[PDB]
């Protein structure tokens, strides 16, 4: 589709908008050019929504409680404020874990002070208290506590700073306040960049004097991977194959103590530069870590990212990923066998969060099926500089994209398959065109590395090819 | 690794050799974890009667509630009205959950809009955000109706949804005649039904309130029913039907079953059915309103009986036979009109079931929570089938419930062990089905873990989970079934006794040592 | 021993230790049982590929077969009618056997007499066990029509039922009047699918051969159902109910739906509502006569089409989707009655249904077994579900079904590795689901004793049942479900996700092991 | 209710049938005299059932089949004929076992030659040795093949003891040939003697000369026990408390090893003497093994019957006995405590098959709750005889009742409970009358001992008082 066709469907859909929402929108909308490697000049991003519009959106808290924090297993989080927020967070999310749950591991609980009227006008600060002091009694194998702030506790003025430092000091306990309310910022990514703030400020330079950890020069440490339907094991199993030492993982399955351990590591490898990025640079800074974006998804993306990690370390690194690529070959190589036939040719659009809208087209090309367009819910403009060269010519690219904007995109585009989260699933799966949870994989997956490359080609095709989508249009109509 | 032919998923992906060996690597190299012969007596601690005492001393920290905020309720009120776009005054991270809530629930797509309040409007207010909103949301959506709740950010900052929304209308982000119904729900009052019974109060105050001049009860010859939250379509479905067979006039107020069962035709309707503003214009001219669910309808029951004039049933909630009795004969009473052949033959075959399945259902211990009146419905059907409700939990009732369901209890002999919690969470059931183990738990997807926790202990401490109530997360269509009337007790009981059959059917599977009462007729 | 305060049935009684003591002396002292170790031996042996061959190769031994004898299925299909009493002539332990099958499947009262046959009879032959029986049943239990079917025994010894009940009217010991449609429903022959085929065409030639002067096709603007052999109550009432919504006139012929389902309101009733003598008289004059289970209505087919002058309709049993699309537009075709938006609705969501399941739904290998064409439309609504059927069986289906079912499988991609078996008993199926497993069963109750054996094997091994068919004794009240039309593709694909997500769930119960894939949602 | 009210009651109900029929179930129907001790004067029995009256009576396959080899685990008991007795009688009565279940036991299976078309016509005599070499094949542990006739195997002139004969002497097992074809006899009773005959004849006599079995003063074997439920175990279990050695179970948890070491007891303690007095007798006869009936429904009735059983040996068993007593009376003392206030009182119709009808009325006075009619499916008239000295006075005795006989004596009499079978139990329930299956003991029990009376007790007061029944009748009626 051309691209003087593409921009025609953009005014096309926006004539719809009155005249504010029109202009900020078409701000957010963009006809992908693989040639310029800036975004200020072709689209914006990290921008507030537009009212009204029914945004895909989340807040603060769910970036920080639901991403960050939320997958430490062995800490306890407290969704400080009313019963809803983590109730609505509790196990949303796959980040998976090995754990006892409720004894020393409590990922999938719902720890919350459960507001009533009289902790809002009165404040929640002591209730506070007497929670930790409970969770101290009822849960004394946790090896620390987050208190995730929602909405009212930065509306009403509670000091959860103040608790957790002296709740901490008389438990001797790691007492983390993260400032998260879902007012903040205007999406989930200032939740990372609270979250990431958190973690560096209360957690990461408790073993900063500690030499009792061996250390060695093949140590790195995986960041920003929330090991969604197990996505950090299928990563971390490759790192640790090709000779590598993996301290610490960031934070699926992800302990305290690695935490604790990562400024040890030699190198850092940020899968979703958009969440931990913050904490990345801030460990390059103050502890000399040298950090690197890497890529997981797919043959080709894993094969060249295992190849770049390697030449950070020296020749038997390199040989070992030698030997890794070698030993992986003829397994994506069967996959690609299984299912390129069936997908080859295919065009996708995307909608996701702030990392998998690009970083993920590699591996629907790897089983040669093209994406379209594609689009970020939260992400900020070096996102889109990296988004550029990922995606074709005279592609679509939608930045917080309206759900009328999203209807009116696919009904023109008619795209084979969509990606995206909860809210667009069923949306579009009426609308007859076959539907892949990018965010949960479906609750599938992994989807990362070789074996999640394979589980990701078997989804793909189970979806696209079901037999379903040849059912919607009643025969008598 | 990976073989083409049978890829493996996480389970059983990760449990292959070399996950296993880098995952022990992974938790004795860097995780420091707790012994597990720690781990071990910890658990077999939180098993315990002390454990169970600590619990129930709690007072600040609430672990996995069985509870939502009332916005959530107030959006599904919202989408039970024709062409309505429910729209949340506050933070779009609300909306997004309770999208997602609502997604997970009922595998349907919820139309549901914020206008996205952010910091700058945490001092200044939402009034610039309420108008965009407004302005937007209808001319991009064109909803006939645009229903107004809050998130708590709102409600602590005190916006004015009246005025936010009058204003908007001065200024023309809004046509004047456009409704726009209001109504706060804090989610820090209450629960999810609270909101449900805000929002429909607030609806019926718009559209009633002003006109109740020209209106004579009872003129249009049509009973009122307000359904409350709910969650089952069947639920809706069921009350239609029986009062159609009756020939009872009767209008549904808050209808959401069209829109959250679409058909998937290839086109997507972000509006299906739906009570129309001329029913709710006219519901005062109704003989009489019914509440299916009078414990979280108190607001809706106060705006009924003193503008409407509306003197309103004291009916139970219609579960069971008694119960469903009662409310067939109230509305026949009200509306003049005798029960139909076919209620009374599906009473008799309800009753033939309870005949058929007493055997197996006589003396079984249930541990059981949810909201009000659907627990207390459950509660009573329970006791007319002869099993014993041992443990009755509902986090979001009252002590003028609790003395109800106690009465309730009271007079059958099968609630004598039985106990009533308030305000009591998912680990206080934990604690309580430990302690006091029940033959098993009716409850909604919560439960799961819960059934994990008795699992670790030992097979014969197992307390199976029966998924009756919401959020149904982990089984797929559930929502489509039926839990109100003789239909609805049908389904319960048959859920019930072959939930027990297939827990015995497993106890007895092992050849040799239980097979002995492996028995094909049960 | 016992404790009144928790009194243990039979089982976990038996496992008390005294028990388990006492068990062991009467096993070592006087059983001679082969020691364990050769007993696990010939089961490990029993779950292989070679005794998978040997017991493929098996000529003469049938063990737990898959089907009944005919007259089971003339006594459900005489059931079907008004005041209706079946009545079979032979020996009185096969009416025993009858009325106790259907008892326990249905849990309702089965009214069927017997001329009690004996040995005296053996020799010269039912006659006056006819007379006899004929008056005593008319004068004690007054129906309005008497059905005769046939045990083995009169059929081995030749008893020739319409002489034996035209002498009975020309003695005086029946009515001239009274109907007495006659069947023999040989149990050496078929199963008791085609015992309901010979007992319907009966009734009818006995209704309509000599009346045929009269009538004229499509005359009373109706379509005549045949259902066949149906256990579940919901089949006849959603194809009631869907003829209903079309707004066609239709004769449901054989509808025992009111007999298996009434009230318990302080009164036996023998007799409930069924088809009318009237009805059977006029069905002649129906526009067509659609058969819902073809492929065990021959005789039926052959009656109707070559003395009704019906030309009967190509079309497959009404489940799934496009089966079911093909029945609609067929009877819109025949009546001129246009599908109504109802029906397109109810499509509409069963396919958003499977859109929603398909993940979960993909790939899913099953074993299952039951008649010919319930068998048929299983396979086909899990091809279009994406499901892998991959060992059909039908112990009394024939070679033709087996191309039907062959070509069925052969134009989806998901039954490139299915197998159908005919002629084929659970045992063959107990050696399919060991040596290639797969990852549900759908049958009748007898299978659960497979599902016991594949967990002897071991948890990884076993396979587990899902309760789709006919019998079903030990649940309760699965006899009220659906299977035909949406609404039945709709239950049954709520119980197959539903299936395979419990066992998901099982599997990842164990905590620190594999419930780190125990999600809440799914 | 007096005596001539039950005989009007008899002749209103006679009313209705046809002359003939009348004057036959005229024979049929009596009101009891316990001073009596005679039943031909009062009663008869075993005769015909009258053609279409709806007779709840078997056919002597059910009588042989079902009832006495069934139960037998180590054998494999092939239904000889068409599909249909077989797959009707499969795990249709609860005779409980221990085994392995088609490797050493076989009890819940289906065996069958399925007949066809072509097997009637030349017969099935090939047929039957061709499955009874695939059941060597197939189920190599078995312990003996029995073959149970249907009607046209006894219709065709099949001859299969001359292949139970060859077979045997082929493969060195024995197989029995019982020819129990359902047109035999009037009821399951001649299926009763047949099987019994088949015992004698090809299995007891095959250990006479076998002297390798220490036998003790103490052997008793339990006859006419068919473990329902349990039933067996736990008579069992008070047999060997007392100090007797049981060497046998007939048949329920039978093994063909303990049938064959019955010959070597010294006490034949026959339960269900419809079923197996002929071979207790035969036993009597030619071994010379005295026989006595008893009776463990109830209380009351197993303290009589165990210390009659005590007193036929020395005063070791006799003060065994009285231990064993002095232990169960807490146990049944709070059964009655706890159970007969919301039973006391309560009139009870039965209608079971040859000895539960009798025999269980201690067990119904034990919790104070009176027996106002009982009635005999297939019974002789020696068990009238011991029916009449049970029941009380001016009760109602009916033999081979009818659906409407039995109805009717129901819609007058107005029972508070019935005990009968499953063709009668739905019929009763909707009439708002509770109902008990005496046969199955409802898929609970056992009933046997004073375990057994507890579950009875328990079961009776939980159908009797259930508030389903105070249910029928809708309100607006
Ligand atoms: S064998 Fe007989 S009909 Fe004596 S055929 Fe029948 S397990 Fe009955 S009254 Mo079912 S002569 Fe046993 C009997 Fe009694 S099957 Fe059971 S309960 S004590
Ligand atoms: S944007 Fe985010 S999810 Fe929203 S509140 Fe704020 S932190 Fe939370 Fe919470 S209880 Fe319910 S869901 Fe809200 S209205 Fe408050
Ligand atoms: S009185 Fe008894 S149960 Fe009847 S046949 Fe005869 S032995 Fe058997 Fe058998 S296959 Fe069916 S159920 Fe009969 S018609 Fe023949
Ligand atoms: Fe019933
Ligand atoms: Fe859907």
């Amino acid at each position: 589709m051309s691209r003087e066709e593409v921009e025609s469907l953009i005014q096309e859909v926006l004539e719809v908008y009155p005249e504010k929402a029109r202009k900020d929108r078409n701000k957010h909308l963009a006809v992908n050019d693989p040639a310029v490697t800036q975004s200020k000049k072709c689209i914006i991003s990290n921008k507030k929504s537009q009212p009204g519009l029914m945004t895909i959106r989340g807040c603060a808290y769910a970036g920080s409680k639901g991403v960050v924090w939320g997958p430490i297993k062995d800490m306890i989080h407290i969704s400080h404020g009313p019963v809803g927020c983590g109730q609505y967070s509790r196990a949303g999310r796959r980040n998976y874990y090995i754990g006892t749950t409720g004894v020393n591991a409590f990922v999938t609980m719902n720890f919350t002070s459960d507001f009533q009227e009289k902790d809002i006008v009165f404040g929640g600060d002591k209730k506070l208290a007497k929670l930790i002091d409970e969770v101290e009694t009822l849960f004394p194998l946790n090896k620390g506590i987050s208190v995730q702030s929602e909405c009212p506790i930065g509306l009403i003025g509670d000091d959860i700073e103040s608790v957790s430092k002296v709740k901490g000091a008389e438990l001797s306990k790691t007492i983390v306040p993260v400032r998260c309310e879902g007012f903040r910022g205007v999406s989930q990514s200032l939740g990372h960049h609270i979250a990431n703030d958190a973690v560096r400020d209360w957690v990461l330079g408790k073993r900063d004097e500690d030499t009792t950890f061996a250390s060695t020069p093949y140590d790195v440490a995986i960041i920003g991977d929330y090991n969604i339907g197990g996505d950090a094991w299928s990563s971390r199993i490759l790192l640790e194959e090709m000779g590598l030492r993996c301290v610490a993982q960031w934070s699926g399955d992800g302990s305290i103590s690695e935490i604790e351990l990562t400024p040890k590591v030699k190198l850092n490898l940020v899968h979703c530069y958009r969440s931990m990025n913050y904490i990345s640079r801030h460990m390059e800074e103050k502890y000399g870590i040298p950090w690197m974006e890497y890529n997981f998804f797919g043959p080709t993306k894993t094969i060249e990212s295992l190849r770049a990690i390697a030449a950070k370390f020296d020749e038997s690194i390199q040989k070992k990923c030698e030997e890794v690529i070698a030993k992986y070959k003829p397994e994506w190589e069967a996959v690609v066998a299984k299912y390129r036939p069936r997908l080859e040719g295919k065009r996708v659009m995307l909608y996701i969060g702030g990392l998998r809208p690009r970083h993920v087209i590699g591996a629907y090309e790897d089983l040669g099926m093209e994406v379209v367009g594609t689009g970020y819910e939260f992400a900020h403009n070096d996102d889109y500089d990296r988004t550029m060269k990922e995606m074709g010519d005279s592609t679509l690219l939608y930045d917080d994209v309206t759900g009328y904007e999203f209807e009116e995109f696919v009904k023109r585009i008619k795209p084979d398959l969509i990606g995206s989260g909860i809210k667009e699933k069923f949306i579009f799966q009426k609308m007859g065109i076959p539907f892949r949870e990018m965010h949960s994989w479906d609750y599938s997956g992994p989807y990362h590395g070789f074996d999640g490359f394979a589980i990701f080609a078997r989804d793909m095709d189970m979806t696209l090819n079901n037999p379903c989508w040849k059912k919607l249009q009643a025969p008598w109509e | 690794s990976q073989q083409v032919d049978k890829i493996k998923a996480s389970y059983p992906l990760f449990l292959d050799q070399d996950y296993k060996d880098m995952l022990a690597k992974k938790r004795d190299g860097f995780e420091e974890k707790y012994p597990q012969d720690k781990i071990d007596e910890v658990f077999q601690w939180t098993t315990t009667k002390e454990y169970q005492e600590l619990n129930f001393q709690r007072e600040a920290l609430t672990v996995n509630p069985a509870k939502a905020c009332q916005p959530l309720g107030a959006v599904l009120c919202a989408l039970g009205f024709e062409k309505t776009m429910p729209y949340v005054h506050g933070s779009q991270g609300c909306v997004a959950y309770f999208r997602s809530y609502f997604n997970r629930h009922f595998r349907e797509p919820v139309s549901c809009v914020s206008d996205s309040m952010t910091e700058d409007a945490a001092v200044f207010g939402g009034q610039q955000n309420m108008k965009d909103g407004l302005q937007n949301c209808k001319a991009t959506y064109k909803p006939d109706m645009i229903a107004v709740s809050t998130t708590c950010m709102a409600e602590v900052i005190g916006d004015d949804l009246n005025a936010f929304i009058n204003n908007s209308k001065k200024e023309g982000f809004i046509p004047d005649e456009f409704p726009v119904p209001f109504a706060h729900t804090p989610s820090f009052v209450g629960s999810h039904v609270t909101g449900w019974d805000n929002m429909f109060e607030g609806i019926a105050r718009y559209f009633t309130l002003k006109s109740m001049d020209d209106k004579v009860v009872g003129s249009n010859k049509k009973i009122n029913i307000v359904p409350g939250f709910e969650t089952y379509l069947g639920n809706f479905r069921v009350i239609k039907r029986m009062l159609s067979e009756m020939g009872v006039g009767y209008s549904l107020l808050s209808d959401p079953e069209e829109v959250l069962d679409t058909p998937a035709d290839g086109q997507f309707r972000m509006y299906a059915g739906g009570t129309t503003q001329e029913e709710m214009k006219d519901a005062p001219n109704a003989l009489n309103t019914v509440l299916l669910q009078p414990w979280h309808l108190e607001k809706t029951k106060k705006f009924v009986e003193g503008t409407w004039k509306h003197e309103v049933p004291k009916l139970n909630i219609p579960m069971g036979l008694d119960w469903t009795d009662e409310f067939l004969m109230k509305v026949s009473e009200i509306s003049g009109q005798p029960i139909p052949a076919s209620l009374t033959k599906e009473r008799g075959r309800l009753v033939d079931m309870m005949t058929d399945s007493h055997t197996w259902l006589h003396g079984k211990r249930f541990a059981l929570w949810g909201d009000p009146d659907f627990v207390m419905g459950l509660v009573k059907f329970l006791l007319e089938l002869g099993c014993e409700p041992v443990h009755i939990l509902c986090h979001n009732g009252n002590k003028r419930w609790k003395k109800a369901v106690d009465a309730i209890l009271a007079a059958s002999p099968y609630g004598k062990n039985a106990t009533v919690y308030i305000g009591k969470d998912l680990w206080h059931l934990r604690s309580l089905v430990f302690t006091d183990k029940p033959d098993f738990m009716i409850g909604n997807s919560y439960g799961k873990f819960i059934q994990r926790d008795t699992l670790h202990k030992g097979k014969e401490f197992e307390v199976p989970l029966i998924r009756i109530g919401f959020p149904i997360f982990d089984r797929h269509h559930l929502h489509r079934s039926t839990t109100l009337g003789y239909e609805g007790a049908m389904q319960i009981l048959t859920t019930l006794v072959n939930s027990i059959l297939e827990r015995l059917d497993e106890e007895t599977r092992g050849m040799q040592a239980t097979d002995y009462n492996h028995d094909l007729v049960r």
